């Protein structure tokens, strides 16, 4: 899931 | 697009019968200039679910727990800003 995985990089990132 | 793009042709072409390449192909640098990033960025997040799909094998409950408490706090400040957009709005009306 891109978006998940899009949210699970701004988890990575923040 | 191609449609359009062809249109303008014939009226240049019915206009005709180095500036403006060099210029075109800059442009070409800027466009692909931010694509390049966008394929470093969907790279390191292809990595980072790969990785989260290695440890998708089983793992501890909490971290949606997590998630939800954000997911709740995203959810309330974009409320704060869809409603203040909502009453600028109805200030300009009012005005």
């Amino acid at each position: 899931l891109q978006e998940i995985q899009q949210a699970g990089e701004r988890l990575r990132s923040k | 697009e191609e449609l359009k793009n062809a249109e303008i042709a014939l009226r240049t072409q019915k206009t005709p019968p180095n500036t403006a390449p060099a210029d075109y192909f800059h442009t070409l640098v800027q466009q692909f200039e931010v694509q390049l990033q966008q394929y470093r960025q969907q790279i390191e997040e292809l990595e980072n679910h790969l990785a989260t799909q290695s440890n998708t094998l089983h793992l501890s409950p909490q971290d949606l727990s997590m998630a939800m408490q954000k997911l709740y706090q995203t959810f309330v400040a974009l409320a704060a800003q869809l409603q203040a957009v909502n009453e600028n709005f109805k200030m300009l009306k009012e005005q």
